[PDB]
């Protein structure tokens, strides 16, 4: 407790630029894993539409797959417009 | 005396003889099969054995590639 008080004291005088660097490299190695917002960017990666989506052919088997873009069912995207 | 105290009788040189003959005439035989059998099988490829690696199937991807002729 004192002792580690004491050396980081002892750090942030005469070595400021090395207390900085090894903050700011622990906070980037330990924030990403605690922030809420890092699954919303792996969901806007997700739909961005890089390639044409394939239609599939139908056998009267999905109720969950749309025959319209303007149907209801289908993943929605009102997430991304309210952020 | 000698006979009955430091020796067996001929049947069971003979016996043994047989025995041993088997033996060796069965382990002949198999090492010409197993020449045979290795011969064939390194040309053919049919066999269990000289069986080289080739590209697993479960890698190829099955699924629409952004273009419709693959
Ligand atoms: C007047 C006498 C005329 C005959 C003279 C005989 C001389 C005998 C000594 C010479 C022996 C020749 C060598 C034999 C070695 C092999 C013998 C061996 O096969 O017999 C084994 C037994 O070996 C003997 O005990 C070896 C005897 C060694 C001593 C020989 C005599 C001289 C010994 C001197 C010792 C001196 C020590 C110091 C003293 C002061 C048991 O055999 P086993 O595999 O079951 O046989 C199966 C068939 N059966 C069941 C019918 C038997
Ligand atoms: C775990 C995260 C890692 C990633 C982030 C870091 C990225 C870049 C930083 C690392 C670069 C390499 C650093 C190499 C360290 C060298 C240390 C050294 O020996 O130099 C000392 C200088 O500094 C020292 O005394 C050694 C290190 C002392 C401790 C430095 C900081 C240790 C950690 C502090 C921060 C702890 C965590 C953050 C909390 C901050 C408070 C909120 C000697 O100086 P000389 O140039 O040799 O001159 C000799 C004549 N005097």
């Amino acid at each position: 407790a004192g002792r580690i008080a004491s050396f980081l004291k002892n750090a942030w005088a005469k070595e400021p630029v090395l207390v900085a660097s090894f903050a700011i490299g622990g906070l980037a190695i330990i924030l990403p894993s605690l922030s809420p917002y890092t699954n919303y960017a792996i969901r806007i990666n997700r739909a961005t539409p890089y390639n044409y989506p394939v239609p599939l052919r139908d056998d009267g088997n999905m109720p969950d797959v749309p025959s319209h873009p303007q149907d209801p069912q289908g993943p929605s995207l009102e997430w991304l417009k309210n952020l | 005396w000698i006979a009955r105290t430091f020796y067996d009788g001929p049947e069971k040189n003979y016996e043994k003889t047989m025995a041993i003959l088997q033996i060796e005439a069965e382990k002949a035989e198999l090492r010409l099969k197993e020449l045979e059998v290795r011969r064939l099988m390194r040309a053919r490829g049919d066999g269990p054995w000289y069986q080289y690696p080739t590209i697993d199937k479960a890698l190829i991807d099955h699924s629409p590639k952004t273009t419709p002729d693959n």
